[PDB]
């Protein structure tokens, strides 16, 4: 189960970031 | 026109009347008080002649005055300096045996058990151990005995006594006119050929007769009674002949060019005095001699009444080129029409010059048992570097004040000035841009080292045993330093600093200098300095660009130098003036010296001073932890602020117990300064209500209203307290360890 | 002329061919004594007892390597030979002397241009053909030149050789391209050219010189220049000037190099040890010689910068009164007219970047920058990751490089999401093509692309290095 | 809540290590507090890492550096007022503007300089953030390097 924190602490990392804020960018420059 | 004396007789009655009217000078503070702001604004303008009358004739004899008032007081200290050299020192026991009395010019009573601070410094004597110096110039002066310095500090009283009266005399009774103070030219050459060339001269004739002949003794370890008074080398010339046989040959080869036959007592030997562990008196004399010669031939270049010389003007006016338009034709108006003008140059390279004096004074120490005298090395350079650093602001200031004040557009149009303004966005986006670079690229490096030495990996840090960023081009600059002498400079026996390179000279048992290798640590510290003085210049100079306008306020000179703001509207305009600039260059002035001090203070203790095996092995004071350590935040933190503040911290008890008080006093002035540096007036006037409510309450509410600070007295007694405690701390700190391990 | 001041009096006569002509045998002359009185004066003081090297005599070290009066171990045993060649150049110099002083005033101060034979050493600066053959017709004899320092090293006597301190008769020239061609791409050592070791190859250079200069030679002389040559270079007296002081100092700065780091065609026995040395306290020939000439490179260069600068500036229609800061047409408007942001140069290098070319596709583009960007990318992340000192540095390099482009990838997605909003185009300084969303997303998809293979191309010559 | 806790720490200590003397006889000068705490058990915490090596309390050597900066970080918001920053980042805004490549590229929001208010609330955070990291730190790395 360990292996699971190879696998969660790079998407916290930069997946969850990289959607969240590609996302609220967009969200706050939509006209 | 012809330079010539001309004054106006009894300008100003003398009377004691103005002295009872308190703001007499301003028009404003002449009504008198009616709120607590006003007693500020007294003190605030009281040095501000330029708004006291209008007339550059009168302001520019308020001036003159004024200097004969600042040269009287720094006669009064230095003659109290040589007085308390005199009168309450240990100098005698000191001359008798230089390394191991240490130096006190300073006794305290016996009240409230204060005598502690009167602590054993040798000589069998008691008082506060000095670090100004003040012994190894008078060693140097040549002077011998308390009665040589009880006549210096009467002299000097008479001279401060001159001083005063020629204040007064050149204010109240002969006041010369605007016509005389536009001299540049005269000026010039009477400041160049007699103030610095004479005193050269003078000085060089000093050296050669006095200081010379008694230092050759004292350093051929004669008995300080048995020396002949310096006199006795003028009256006996045998004496003289004996110590330097070039007099023999008399005044005839100086006359008829066989100057050779002075090779002994004008020397280029270079290095240091192995005795003394200071410069050669001799080198010296020649030095003072060359420089007097260079300097007289210098203040010939002003045309004054002769026509032979060249007009300033002329000079300004013909060096202009195909990039800056008109070039400097308008600068000798701006120069001589503004006094700010002259203040901004005059304090901006007199501030550059004493860090250049910091610098050049601890690699090659001019004065005898200056060198192994460690704590008075650290103490004068720090002093030197700060007095530098401030000096400096003071020019910037300066400087937006004349861009505000006396700038005239008609005067400075397509000149190198106007032409400035005209891309001031372009130099700040670049200096902007190359202060984040070398924030990044300096500290950044730091950052990174100190994670990976936490992350336990030191072979991915920045340092000599890991990636190395070598200073190449300062480690090629020693090497041609120390391979000067016999190369490059051939008539040098030793290089002129034994810092650049050659050996390790050892005065006692210590290190009076060697070879400061420059390293990882070195070429990250040096990039630090770069980084944090041109962020103080993006400041500053934004600050005198953008003084008189910007594309946010466009009549910012309107509102003149020194205005808080232009209230809340645009975003906020808080601190736009260039007065504000000015507060915020303190700091980074403040943040960039601590750090020159802090970079001296480790790198002589690691790796220059230190004690000398009778085998050679010099065992530093800090054991050369500098390469590893000082590539960390963490390193400074504990290697040097942590380790290096045990002595000022365990100093209670004993004669360094004040160092121990000034610390924890410094530390409190500075967190003091945080309640003005963060807050703002309104609090504090609306805080002032309610204690005035509870005066009034009881029928004790003040006629003179009181007001809380205004907003940027608020900012001046911020930076004030913030420098004073910051700098303080180090003074305290400072002191407490090198008077212990140095 | 007239314009010009004392200080620079010689300009006076850029546009008189007579006076620039008589300069340059007068200064030819000036050269020629100084080799010639030099040589003297340093025969006048030569102790055979002391060697050569650290007693401050430079033009008979090159007298040496020659192999000129010289017997075993690198020993001047007779000096007559050095006597003859510096009387040879000093008698020279008196006939080039009076060469000289007779084109300076006494000859024409135009040299006529007409169909006679005094007519053909008359020139324009403006006729091109004129001066190509003049380069020609001089290469020739840089050729014949280097032929005569061949036929010293193979018939008459031979050159020093300092592997067997003998003046050893050379026989077999390397006359292989690959071999003398190889040090121009720094095949048989990091030194380059300098990295020469043995006097084979060195004949070999001059044979292949040699016949290149005298190749050019026959062309230029035949051959008038082309129109690509026509526009990229500057066509006034001055610009031929500052071409040449910028070949001077390279030979300058080439030769500076050649006597500090070479050995062999600057014996050790002759200049000193390599590098900076200093014998007995004196400085050794070879320092003396490297260090001015570095100097004068640096100055030369200098030279070519001043003349080069002063040429562009007089071309472009600028005067050095109003100068080279201007407005742009609009005062009123932000920027200024500088040589950085509107020299010609600097327009048609930023017009021809792929974000602005003409005729290039939105994926065109992107691809051109991704490339560009992707290949250079790959070098910190390989040299200075974390697995930099592993057998994984260049993978683990591309693989981040991957990463970060791919991060840049969907910076650029975000910042046509932001832009491209129904109609609304973005602002900024874009080309006319990358204008609407279709054309952004193959503007991203181009520099994807790119990126990748650029992080890869990389990636296979740095791990492809043998 | 900082004289609070360093007096709820330090009594402790002294209590913890069977040695209340030390603060009993200390702490009624303020170089007590200085010296016998701060001082004395800064020793173990910043050691977490150094040129020799790395402990358990790196991680707390590290987050008290982080704890410093971010304190000062705070300094630069509560003293240096929105004016000077405004009249900076119009200067950023025409060399991005006049950049020949980089001005391709364009913001949507215009670049403006933080509001007063803001600054007072970015600068407080900054402090407070560093003031409680910092002290958790040293509070933590202190007595876990004790016990
Ligand atoms: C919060 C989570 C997080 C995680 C899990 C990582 C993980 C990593 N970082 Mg760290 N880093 C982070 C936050 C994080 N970072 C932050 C906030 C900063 C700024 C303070 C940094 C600053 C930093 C630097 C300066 C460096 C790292 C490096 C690394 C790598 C070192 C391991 C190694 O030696 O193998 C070697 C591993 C590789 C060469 C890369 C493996 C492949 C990569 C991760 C992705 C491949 C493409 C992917 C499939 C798709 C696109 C990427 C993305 C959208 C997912 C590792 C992948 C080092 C590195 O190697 O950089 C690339 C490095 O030099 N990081
Ligand atoms: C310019 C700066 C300067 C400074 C900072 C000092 C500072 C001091 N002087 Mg010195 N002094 C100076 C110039 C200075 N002096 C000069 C120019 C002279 C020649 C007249 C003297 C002659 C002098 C004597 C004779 C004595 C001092 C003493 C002192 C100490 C006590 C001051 C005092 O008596 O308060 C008294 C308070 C008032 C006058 C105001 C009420 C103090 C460290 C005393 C000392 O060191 O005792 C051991 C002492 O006896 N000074
Ligand atoms: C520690 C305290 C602190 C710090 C870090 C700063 C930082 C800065 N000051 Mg400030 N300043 C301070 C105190 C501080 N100041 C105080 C107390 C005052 C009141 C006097 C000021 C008043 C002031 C003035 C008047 C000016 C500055 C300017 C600057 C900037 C200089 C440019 C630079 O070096 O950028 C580089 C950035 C740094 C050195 C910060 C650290 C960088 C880290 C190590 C790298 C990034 C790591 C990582 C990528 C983080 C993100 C990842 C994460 C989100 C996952 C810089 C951002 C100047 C400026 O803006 O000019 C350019 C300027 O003119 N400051
Ligand atoms: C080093 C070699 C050298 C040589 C070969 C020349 C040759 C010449 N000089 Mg020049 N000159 C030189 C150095 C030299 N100069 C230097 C160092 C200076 C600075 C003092 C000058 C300053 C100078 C001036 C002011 C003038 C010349 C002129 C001339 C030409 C003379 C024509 C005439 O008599 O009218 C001739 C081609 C004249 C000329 O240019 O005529 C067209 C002329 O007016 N020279
Ligand atoms: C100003 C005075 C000056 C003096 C006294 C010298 C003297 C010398 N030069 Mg230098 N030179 C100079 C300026 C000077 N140069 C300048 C300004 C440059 C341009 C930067 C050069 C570029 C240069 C190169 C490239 C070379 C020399 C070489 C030499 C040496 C041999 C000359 C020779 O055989 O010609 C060659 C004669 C012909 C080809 C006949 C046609 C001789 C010591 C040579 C040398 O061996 O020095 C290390 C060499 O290779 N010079
Ligand atoms: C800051 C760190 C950094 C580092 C560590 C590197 C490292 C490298 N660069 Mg890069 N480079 C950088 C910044 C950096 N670069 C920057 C800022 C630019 C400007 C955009 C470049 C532009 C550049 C070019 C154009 C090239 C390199 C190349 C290289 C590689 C040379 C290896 C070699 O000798 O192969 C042997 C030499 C060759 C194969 C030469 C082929 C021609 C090496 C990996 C070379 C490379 O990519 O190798 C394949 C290469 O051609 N760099
Ligand atoms: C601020 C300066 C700074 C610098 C220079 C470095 C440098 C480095 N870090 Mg460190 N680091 C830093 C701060 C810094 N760090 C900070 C603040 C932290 C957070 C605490 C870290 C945390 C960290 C971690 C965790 C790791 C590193 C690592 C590294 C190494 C590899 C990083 C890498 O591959 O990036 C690649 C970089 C680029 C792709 C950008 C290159 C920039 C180019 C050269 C600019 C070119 C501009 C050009 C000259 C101008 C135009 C050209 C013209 C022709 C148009 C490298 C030695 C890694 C390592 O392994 O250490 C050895 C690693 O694992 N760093
Ligand atoms: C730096 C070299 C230097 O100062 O160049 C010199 C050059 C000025 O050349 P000029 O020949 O016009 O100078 C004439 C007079 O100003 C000097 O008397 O400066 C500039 O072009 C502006 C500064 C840009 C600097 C950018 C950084
Ligand atoms: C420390 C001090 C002091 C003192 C000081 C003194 C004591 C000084 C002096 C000074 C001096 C004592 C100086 C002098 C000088 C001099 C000079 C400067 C001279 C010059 C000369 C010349 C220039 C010459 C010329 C000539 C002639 C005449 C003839 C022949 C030729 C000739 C050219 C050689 C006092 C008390 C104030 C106090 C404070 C501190
Ligand atoms: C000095 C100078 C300069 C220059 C510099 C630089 C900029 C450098 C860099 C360089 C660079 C930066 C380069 C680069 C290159 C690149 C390359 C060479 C690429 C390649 C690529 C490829 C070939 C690819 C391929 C592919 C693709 C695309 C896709 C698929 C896959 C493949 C692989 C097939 C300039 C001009 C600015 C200006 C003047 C001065
Ligand atoms: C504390 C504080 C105040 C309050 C401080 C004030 C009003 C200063 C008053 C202190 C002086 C020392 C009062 C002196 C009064 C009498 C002259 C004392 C007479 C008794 C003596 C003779 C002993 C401000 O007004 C202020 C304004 C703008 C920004 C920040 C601040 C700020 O931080
Ligand atoms: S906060 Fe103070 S300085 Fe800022 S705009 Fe308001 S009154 Fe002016």
């Amino acid at each position: 189960a360990s292996f699971l924190s190879s696998i969660f602490v790079p998407v916290i990392g930069w997946v969850v970031p990289i959607a969240t804020f590609s996302f609220l960018f967009l969200y706050i420059e939509r006209e | 026109k012809k330079a010539r004396v001309i004054v106006d007789k009894d300008p100003v009655p003398t009377s004691f009347e103005k002295w009872a009217q308190p703001g007499h000078f301003d028009r404003t503070l002449a009504r008198g008080p009616k709120t607590t702001t006003w007693i500020w604004n007294l003190h605030a303008l009281a040095h501000d002649f330029d708004t006291h009358t209008s007339d550059l004739e009168d302001i520019s004899r308020k001036i003159f005055a004024a200097h004969f008032g600042h040269l009287a007081v720094v006669t009064i200290w230095l003659s109290g300096m040589i007085f308390h050299g005199a009168k309450f020192s240990n100098y005698e026991a000191w001359l008798s045996d230089p390394l191991n009395v240490r130096p006190s010019a300073q006794v305290v009573w016996p009240i409230v058990g204060q005598d502690i601070l009167n602590g054993d410094v040798g000589g069998g004597f008691h008082g506060i151990q000095i670090t100004s110096g003040l012994f190894q110039v008078w060693r140097g002066w040549g002077i011998t005995n308390s009665f040589q310095l009880y006549c210096t500090a009467i002299g000097g009283l008479v001279l401060a006594g001159l001083f005063l009266f020629a204040g007064w005399f050149h204010y109240h009774k002969r006041a010369p006119k605007l016509e005389w103070f536009q001299n540049v030219e005269s000026m010039l050459n009477h400041h160049l050929q007699v103030l610095l060339g004479c005193g050269s001269l003078g000085w060089a004739g000093h050296l050669i007769h006095v200081s010379a002949p008694i230092n050759k003794l004292m350093d051929a370890g004669v008995a300080v009674k048995d020396i002949p008074l310096p006199h006795e080398f003028i009256l006996n010339k045998s004496l003289l002949i004996d110590l330097f046989p070039g007099f023999a040959a008399g005044l005839t080869p100086f006359f008829t060019l066989n100057w050779g036959q002075y090779a002994d007592f004008l020397t280029f030997k270079g290095g240091l005095n192995p005795v003394t562990g200071g410069l050669w008196m001799t080198d010296i004399a020649h030095h003072h001699l060359a420089i007097a010669v260079v300097f007289i031939i210098a203040g010939h270049q002003y045309r004054t009444n002769w026509g032979i010389g060249h007009s300033i003007k002329e000079i300004l006016e013909n060096h202009k080129g195909p990039f800056t338009g008109e070039g400097h034709k308008g600068l000798y108006e701006n120069l001589t029409t503004s006094w700010h003008a002259q203040l901004a140059t005059n304090l901006a390279f007199l501030g550059s010059l004493t860090i250049i004096i910091a610098h050049h004074m601890y690699a090659m120490p001019p004065y005898p048992y200056l060198a192994t005298d460690y704590a008075t090395q650290l103490c004068i350079f720090t002093h030197h570097i700060w007095i530098g650093g401030f000096l400096i602001v003071g020019g910037a200031a300066h400087a937006a004040i004349f861009m505000v004040r006396d700038y005239d557009p008609v005067v400075n149009q397509n000149n190198v000035l106007d032409r400035v303004i005209r891309h001031r966005d372009a130099i700040i986006s670049h200096l902007n841009w190359v202060c984040i670079f070398l924030g990044f690229h300096s500290f950044g490096l730091y950052i990174h080292n100190d994670t990976m030495r936490a992350l336990g990996r030191p072979q991915d840090m920045f340092s000599d045993t890991a990636i190395q960023l070598q200073p190449v081009f300062a480690q090629w600059v020693q090497n041609l330093h120390t391979l000067a002498p016999g190369g490059t400079a051939p008539n040098a026996l030793e290089p002129v600093s034994y810092a650049f390179g050659g050996g390790v000279l050892a005065v006692g048992g210590k290190v009076a200098m060697m070879p400061i290798a420059l390293g990882t640590a070195d070429f990250l510290i040096h990039h630090i300095h770069a980084f944090t003085i041109h962020v103080t210049v993006l400041i500053l100079l934004k600050g005198v660009l953008f003084a008189r306008s910007s594309r946010l306020i466009p009549d910012k000179a309107n509102l003149g130098f020194r205005f808080p703001c232009d209230g809340p509207g645009r975003g906020g305009t808080c601190q736009v003036s260039g007065w504000d600039h000015v507060f915020l260059g303190l700091f980074w002035m403040y943040n960039s010296l601590s750090i020159v001090i802090f970079h001296f203070s480790w790198k002589m203790q690691s790796d220059v001073w230190g004690t000398v095996d009778a085998a050679g092995n010099v065992s530093h004071i800090t054991g050369g932890n500098f390469a590893q350590s000082a590539i960390t935040i963490n390193g400074w933190l504990r290697d040097f602020l942590w380790a290096q503040a045990s002595q000022v911290i365990n100093s209670y008890g004993s004669a360094l117990s004040a160092y121990g008080l000034m610390f924890l006093g410094a530390h409190f002035v500075w967190a003091f300064s945080l309640m003005f540096l963060f807050s703002g007036r309104g609090y504090w006037q609306e805080l002032i209500e309610s204690i005035v409510w509870a005066h009034n309450k009881l029928k004790v509410a003040p006629a003179i209203q009181p007001r809380a600070l205004s907003i940027t007295q608020g900012r001046a007694v911020g930076v004030a307290h913030y420098l004073l405690g910051g700098i303080a701390t180090t003074w305290a700190f400072f002191h407490a360890h090198i008077l212990s391990v140095g | 002329p007239q314009q010009y001041g004392w200080w620079a009096g010689n300009a006076r006569f850029i546009n008189l061919s007579g006076r620039l002509l008589g300069a340059h045998i007068a200064h030819a002359g000036l050269i020629i004594l100084w080799a010639g009185a030099m040589t003297l004066f340093e025969i006048t003081k030569y102790n055979p007892s002391l060697p050569i090297y650290e007693q401050g005599l430079i033009l008979l070290p090159h007298l040496a390597t020659l192999g000129f009066g010289i017997g075993d171990g690198g020993q001047i045993i007779d000096t007559y030979p050095y006597f003859v060649i510096g009387v040879v150049h000093l008698v020279s110099s008196a006939v080039l002397a009076a060469g000289g002083i007779y084109h300076a005033l006494l000859g024409p101060e135009v040299l006529p241009e007409n169909n006679q034979f005094p007519g053909f050493f008359g020139y324009d600066w403006e006729d091109e053909d004129k001066m190509t053959t003049i380069i020609g017709i001089h290469l020739l004899l840089l050729g014949a030149g280097a032929w005569l320092l061949v036929a010293k090293a193979l018939f008459w006597g031979g050159l020093y050789d300092s592997t067997v301190a003998s003046v050893r008769v050379i026989t077999e020239p390397t006359v292989n391209p690959a071999r003398i061609f190889g040090y121009l791409f720094g095949a048989f050592g990091k030194q380059g050219m300098a990295a020469v070791n043995n006097l084979e190859d060195v004949v070999g250079g001059h044979i292949w010189v040699g016949i290149l200069c005298i190749g050019g030679g026959f062309w230029h002389i035949l051959t008038q220049p082309f129109a690509w040559a026509k526009k990229v270079l500057f066509w006034s007296g001055e610009a031929y000037l500052s071409y040449s002081l910028a070949a001077l100092a390279y030979m300058g700065l080439l030769a500076a190099y050649f006597v500090t780091v070479n050995d062999t065609v600057y014996p050790t026995e002759f200049y000193g040890p390599l590098g900076f040395s200093s014998t007995s306290g004196v400085i050794s020939v070879r320092t003396w010689l490297a260090t001015s000439h570095f100097a004068l490179a640096i100055v030369f260069l200098s030279g070519h910068i001043w003349h080069a600068l002063r040429v562009r500036v007089l071309e472009a229609g600028l005067n050095f009164e109003q100068g080279v800061v201007n407005y742009l047409d609009t005062p009123e408007l932000g920027n200024l007219q500088t040589p950085i942001n509107t020299s010609d140069l600097t327009l048609k290098f930023l017009v021809n970047l792929p974000i602005y070319r003409p005729g290039l596709s939105a994926f065109a583009r992107g691809l051109e920058i991704g490339m560009a960007h992707g290949y250079f990318l790959l070098g910190p992340f390989v040299k200075l990751g974390p697995l930099r000192n592993t057998e994984f540095a260049n993978q683990a390099g591309l693989l981040a490089t991957i990463g970060l482009l791919l991060i840049l990838s969907i910076c650029l997605w975000l910042y046509g999401s932001a832009w491209f909003q129904e109609g609304k185009s973005p602002q900024g300084e874009l080309p006319e093509n990358l204008k609407t969303a279709k054309s952004w997303s193959e503007f991203n998809a181009g520099w994807i692309v790119g990126s990748c293979g650029g992080a890869l191309f990389a990636y296979l010559l740095v791990t492809n290095s043998s | 809540v900082g004289w609070v806790t360093f007096y709820w720490h330090w009594k402790h200590l002294g209590i913890w290590q069977g040695n209340v003397a030390q603060f009993n006889e200390n702490s009624t000068y303020l170089m007590g507090w200085f010296r016998d705490y701060l001082w004395a058990n800064s020793a173990q915490l910043i050691n977490g890492y150094n040129p020799y090596g790395v402990n358990n309390l790196s991680v707390w050597a590290w987050m008290f550096l982080f704890g410093h900066l971010v304190w000062a970080t705070g300094f630069m918001f509560l003293i240096s007022w929105r004016g000077y920053w405004q009249e900076l980042i119009e200067t950023l805004v025409w060399a991005h503007e006049r950049t020949p490549i980089a001005n391709l590229v364009r913001w949507k929001d215009k670049p403006v300089a933080l509001s007063i208010v803001q600054a007072r609330v970015v600068g407080l955070a900054h402090f407070t953030v560093g003031y409680v990291l910092t002290y958790a730190a040293f509070l933590i790395a202190s007595t876990a390097g004790k016990f």
